[PDB]
């Protein structure tokens, strides 16, 4: 029973890997040879955003390129303005642990999620001016680790329990589950076109969703540790993930393995966030040696060092329109890196 | 450019409401200490403080608030959550300490919290912060020792060979045989704390028990040990 | 001959004291990290205070001694009044340090709540007020001066000479000696209990005195360094008047209470925030 | 693919010898610590015995303290277990174990609840 | 008879993953420089920008 079944999955996986060597031709840093490097990018810090009591964990940007919000465990989630450094609200929490943050695409709704496990929607747009919870989504068992908005209707949330779901906020319920993975997932990046996301949890295997049929396409089997966070390259044709083991993977939908990994052997610490240029020729990864490294993306070869944080980069941001880059540390200070 | 003068008066005016908010709460969160409670299941970790018995109830995370001489304490119980602990305990690298429950009753479970207790030790975040260790239910160790057979002795081959230390105080209505277990299983925890040798943090030994009103005064006493210990490193002292 | 030898000491000692105080004041405007902790208010005002020194009170004298007259017979009346308030602060900035350390080290929860940045300032202001309080109110109504080329030569009272220098060194080497031997008792007591734990732990292990020096050997650089610069000067301050003490020896005495405020800056600002940020600013790592 | 195959096992006899091989794939060896966990019938998960990187601190499980060598060859890709004075009690599932970050003390690996760093084990039976 | 039916579900899996259609690596890797070269002048990171059309400076 058991060990014909076993017997058939790993008849099956050799398979899979026969056919990801049939179709390695060649790889992407040879091919990328004839191409002028990049240089040395040095970025400064054009702003810092202070107010925080405790490490900030998570934070979003805005589709305007105004507005981000940041989370942080005292209990405050902060909408700030990135121009004139101004706090345009402050919403005290239930929970003190907060482990995600996300801004609606038409800036009317903030979602929190943390160890609680409850995404707590609130409102930004009451006649009375006060802000308010606007629903609770209790469904998951395990803590809630990221959560992205689809629109003001459909929100995708990735639990501690091994399982995503889709919430509808009208209704309140489950519309769909995905209960694929094995290990804890950490977090989830949507597809440009909203159709497809790609979720990284700890059992280093990576998996592509289809939202509207409710089951993965593709695993990715590349890393070698727990992968950290996810980023869609721009075209919604390939993504990047960082993980414990201090390489950065990027991985293609099309051929269904890793094209480029991103490693230096004097760095051995982890990868906290990584997040694309708008060009996508910049890779950016919060490493947790406290400082930032660009990498190239075409070349694997560091343009340069974002050394401006005194605790751990715990996430990182881009714009819209790719014109600042704004990094949330664990000393509770919000750089902008131009 | 006057209408756009008068806008930059609306958000400065926000601005600074939100300020003056967040400087009273300020003085609120610097005034909270954090602890964090962590322990087996058997153990009781909800018996250790029966002195405020506030116990707010959230969805998974349990948080009971006690004071002891006008300084306030949120310890935070985490409940329903998987198994898996390797990812959320990244949180609570802020707390001013972690409280450690275990049951020295059952010798065959205490190997899985002397593992518990050495990945905590050597977590990375978690070196910054010390460890309140408290040795649960000793009152059914005196009465198991009677039984006549030593699990102990079977689970550790260290307890045919070990000697009842002279820097330890025995209280005067215990049997001695009982004695020599309770400083040997402290022991064993001591011996994961100084095998790092961090010089950070420390690790607290209490005995505890099922019926025990003084938990609150032993749990603000080392709070005080922790927070002196730090300004002396800091100064360069220690 | 020996004019040449003493003048690169003299200038040596200058330049030294202007190095260490802009780099710490430097250090500490552009980086916020060392302006959140309320302990580091302090040593701004012992920065500033220990920069006055060698801004305003160390060159005159030492052109003085070196040329052998006095340049400007005016300015020694009021060269006196800010000789009086710069080494007053520079020793009522120790005494708040001091204060500081045992409200922490003692209290440490009453400590966080009690110790706003507004209180801060108030230890501040009462220190360089009391400055200014003893220093150009009777220098400039001239109670020193009426005991009964140019030199500079202040002849203190017998009224003013004890006066000041209870208010300027006895009280606060006071404070000082009480504060720093309870620190050594807290001190004492964690290591006690370091050691208990420390060979239960060896005690196993073998079944199966570096940290006491380290506590005597700070306490010891800090007391020993300021009592051994000022305690054969504000001796002999009180004794002069009252009384013998050669002219030439008397000055020796003085520079050796000013070569303090060039060892100011390395005792209280070998932290690791500090060493950081010292390398960053002077681009030497 | 992190993957990991035990080798070896089958009915024994108390008293006997057994070597346990260890077959990892799909990562670098030389840079996580590993270890060794198994699985009492009707019982739970228990840490058996760990080595680190280079190989010099070993420490075991008490209660079957000095009686299991554990060999990390680097070159080799291998985890040996010697099982010698086997006992009837001791009888279970052993599973190969990876913590799951590198250069790190630190080892979370005794969750039931697919703990995805894991061989699927070699069934070790002792019959008297 | 609940491993038996995790492992079921592994299989089936395995056989909806295995039939996919994979495009080679040498065009994929054009597609990625042909969108990195076209949208290279849009990037305000990859490109410096002037303080006058700069909104931060
Ligand atoms: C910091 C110090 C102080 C020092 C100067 C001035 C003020 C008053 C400021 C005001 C409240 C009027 O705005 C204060 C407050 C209060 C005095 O009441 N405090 C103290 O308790 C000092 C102290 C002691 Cl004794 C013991 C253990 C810890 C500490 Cl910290
Ligand atoms: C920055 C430090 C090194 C500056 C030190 C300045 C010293 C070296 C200068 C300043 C004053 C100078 C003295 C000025 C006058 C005389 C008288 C002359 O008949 C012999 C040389 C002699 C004695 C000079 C020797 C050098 C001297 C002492
Ligand atoms: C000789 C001694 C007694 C004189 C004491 C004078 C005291 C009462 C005065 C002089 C300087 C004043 C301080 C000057 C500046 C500030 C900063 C302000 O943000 C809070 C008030 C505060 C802190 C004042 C408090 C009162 C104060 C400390
Ligand atoms: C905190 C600091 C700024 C306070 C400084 C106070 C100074 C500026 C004040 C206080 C005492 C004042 C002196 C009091 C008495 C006299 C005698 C008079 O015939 C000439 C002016 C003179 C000499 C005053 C000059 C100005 C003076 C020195
Ligand atoms: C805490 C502060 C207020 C203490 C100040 C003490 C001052 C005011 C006291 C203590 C010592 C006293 C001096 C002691 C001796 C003499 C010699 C006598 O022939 C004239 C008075 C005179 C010069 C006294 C003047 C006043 C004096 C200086
Ligand atoms: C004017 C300046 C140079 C004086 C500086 C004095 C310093 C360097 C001297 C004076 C007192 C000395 C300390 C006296 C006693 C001890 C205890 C001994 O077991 C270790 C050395 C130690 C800790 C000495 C270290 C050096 C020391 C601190
Ligand atoms: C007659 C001249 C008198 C000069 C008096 C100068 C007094 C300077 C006091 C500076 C206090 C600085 C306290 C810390 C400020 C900060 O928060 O950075
Ligand atoms: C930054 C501090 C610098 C200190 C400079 C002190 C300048 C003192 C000048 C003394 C000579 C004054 C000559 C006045 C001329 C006169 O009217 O007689
Ligand atoms: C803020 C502190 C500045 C200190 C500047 C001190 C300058 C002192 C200059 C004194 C000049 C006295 C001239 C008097 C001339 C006369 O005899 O009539
Ligand atoms: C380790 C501390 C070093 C302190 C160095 C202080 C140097 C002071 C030098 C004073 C020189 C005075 C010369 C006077 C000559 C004379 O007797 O006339
Ligand atoms: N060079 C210091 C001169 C001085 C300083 C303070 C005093 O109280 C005093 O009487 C003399």
């Amino acid at each position: 029973e058991l060990d014909q079944l076993r017997q058939e999955a790993e008849q099956l996986k050799n398979q899979i890997r026969d056919a990801r060597k049939a179709c390695a031709d060649a790889t992407l840093s040879q091919i990328t040879n004839n191409i002028d490097p990049v240089g040395r990018i040095q970025m400064r810090t054009r702003r810092t955003l202070r107010g925080h009591l405790a490490k900030i964990y998570a934070m979003h940007w805005g589709t305007d390129s105004r507005l981000l919000v940041s989370a942080s465990q005292d209990g405050k989630l902060i909408i700030w303005d990135s121009y004139t450094t101004n706090k345009v609200h402050a919403i005290p929490l239930r929970s003190s642990w907060v482990m995600t943050c996300a801004y609606a695409p038409s800036g009317n709704y903030v979602a929190c999620g943390g160890l609680d496990n409850i995404c707590s929607i609130y409102n930004l747009k009451t006649r009375e001016g006060n802000v308010r919870v606007s629903r609770e989504l209790a469904g998951h068992t395990g803590y809630l680790s990221c959560c992205r908005f689809l629109d003001d209707n459909q929100i995708v949330t990735s639990s501690g329990d091994t399982t995503c779901a889709l919430w509808d906020i009208e209704t309140g319920q489950q519309t769909t589950t995905f209960t694929g993975h094995t290990g804890d997932v950490m977090s989830l990046s949507l597809a440009p076109d909203t159709r497809l996301f790609v979720s990284g949890a700890c059992d280093a295997s990576a998996k592509l969703w289809d939202v509207r049929e409710g089951m993965c396409r593709q695993t990715f089997t590349g890393h070698e540790s727990d992968i950290n966070a996810i980023c869609f390259f721009p075209n919604g044709n390939a993504f990047a993930t960082g993980s414990d083991d201090a390489t950065c993977r990027l991985f293609d939908l099309r051929a269904d393995q890793e094209l480029m990994t991103y490693s230096h052997d004097n760095i051995i610490c982890g990868i906290t966030s990584v997040s694309f240029s708008k060009s996508g020729r910049l890779l950016l990864a919060g490493y947790d040696d406290f400082n930032c490294n660009v990498w190239d993306a075409l070349k694997a070869d560091r343009a340069g060092v974002l050394a401006g944080h005194d605790n751990r980069v715990s996430c990182l941001g881009v714009t819209d329109d790719g014109m600042a880059v704004a990094t949330g540390s664990w000393d509770s200070f919000l750089k902008i890196w131009n | 450019t006057e209408d756009q003068r008068n806008e930059e008066k609306a958000q400065r005016e926000a601005n600074k409401m939100i300020e003056k908010q967040l400087q009273k709460d300020k003085q609120v969160y610097r005034a909270t200490h954090r602890l964090l409670l962590l322990g087996a299941d058997n153990s009781g970790k909800s018996t250790i403080v029966k002195q405020m018995r506030i116990y707010h109830v959230n969805s998974g995370i349990f948080e009971t608030k006690f004071q002891v001489d006008k300084v306030n304490f949120h310890m935070f119980d985490v409940g329903a959550q998987r198994d898996e602990r390797r990812k959320w305990i990244q949180c609570f690298n802020d707390v001013t300490a972690i409280i450690f429950v275990v049951d020295s009753s059952d010798y065959n479970r205490l190997q899985e919290a002397l593992n518990d207790f050495k990945s905590i030790w050597n977590n990375k975040w978690l070196r910054t912060i010390s460890v309140i260790l408290f040795l649960n239910k000793q009152d059914l160790l005196a009465e198991k020792v009677l039984a006549g057979k030593s699990k102990i002795e079977d689970y550790f081959p260290e307890f045919a060979r070990y000697t009842t230390p002279e820097d330890a105080t025995p209280e005067p209505g215990e049997d001695p045989r009982v004695t020599r277990a309770k400083y040997f299983i402290r022991d064993e925890f001591l011996r994961i704390s100084t095998a790092s040798g961090d010089g950070r943090h420390y690790c607290y030994p209490h005995f505890t028990c099922s019926v025990d009103t003084e938990n609150a005064r032993r749990i603000f006493n080392d709070c005080r040990d922790i927070i002196q210990r730090m300004h002396l490193r800091q100064y360069e002292l220690l | 001959s020996v004019r040449i030898l003493t003048a690169c000491f003299l200038s040596l000692l200058i330049l030294s004291t202007l190095l260490g105080n802009t780099l710490v004041c430097a250090a500490v405007i552009r980086f916020r990290h060392l302006r959140s902790k309320v302990t580091n208010f302090f040593v701004i005002s012992l920065a500033v205070s220990d920069l006055l020194v060698a801004v305003l009170v160390m060159p005159w004298k030492a052109v003085a001694e070196i040329a052998g007259f006095w340049p400007f017979g005016s300015f020694c009346n009021i060269w006196v009044a800010f000789d009086i308030m710069c080494s007053t602060a520079s020793i009522l900035n120790l005494c708040v340090i001091s204060v500081d350390r045992y409200w922490a080290i003692s209290s440490p929860f009453r400590y966080e709540r009690k110790m706003t940045p507004k209180a801060a300032f108030i230890l501040i202001s009462v220190a360089w007020t009391l400055s200014v309080l003893i220093s150009f109110i009777p220098v400039q109504l001239s109670w020193h001066k009426a005991k009964p080329i140019d030199n500079c030569d202040s002849s203190l009272s017998r009224t003013y000479a004890i006066s000041s220098s209870v208010i300027s060194f006895y009280i606060p080497v006071a404070i000082m000696i009480v504060t720093y031997t309870r620190i050594y008792r807290i001190a004492q007591k964690q290591i006690r209990r370091i050691a208990a734990l420390e060979r239960a732990a060896v005690h196993a292990k073998n079944c199966q005195f570096k940290r006491e020096t380290k506590v005597l050997k700070t306490l010891s650089v800090i007391m020993g360094v300021f009592v051994c610069c000022w305690l054969p000067f504000f001796i002999l301050n009180c004794i002069l008047p009252f009384c013998c003490i050669d002219s030439n020896t008397f000055d020796v005495f003085v520079w050796f209470g000013w070569a303090n405020s060039s060892l100011n800056p390395i005792i209280y600002a070998f932290n690791a925030d500090f060493r950081k940020a010292f390398s960053t600013l002077l681009g030497c790592y | 693919q992190v993957q990991l195959q035990e080798s070896g096992g089958g009915l024994v006899q108390p008293g006997g010898s057994l070597r346990l091989s260890c077959a990892a794939s799909g990562f670098t060896f030389s840079n996580y610590k590993m270890n060794w966990v198994r699985q009492a019938p009707g019982k739970g998960l228990e840490w058996v015995s760990d080595i680190s990187q280079s190989g010099a601190s070993i420490s075991y499980t008490g209660s079957v303290k000095g009686r299991f060598t554990i060999s990390r060859d680097n070159a080799k890709n291998t985890l040996y277990l010697q099982m010698n004075s086997l006992k009837p009690e001791d009888t279970a599932v052993y599973y190969c174990a990876r913590c799951p970050a590198p250069f790190t003390r630190d080892c979370f690996d005794v969750t039931s609840t697919t703990y995805a760093y894991r061989g699927q084990g070699t069934q070790v039976t002792v019959s008297s | 008879t609940a491993s038996i039916a995790q492992a079921r579900k592994l299989v089936e899996q395995l056989k909806m993953e295995a039939n996919i259609d994979r495009i080679k690596v040498s065009k994929a890797a054009a597609d990625l420089m042909a969108y990195c070269e076209a949208h290279a002048k849009e990037d305000p990171l990859l490109t410096p920008v002037p303080a006058s059309e700069n909104p931060f400076r």
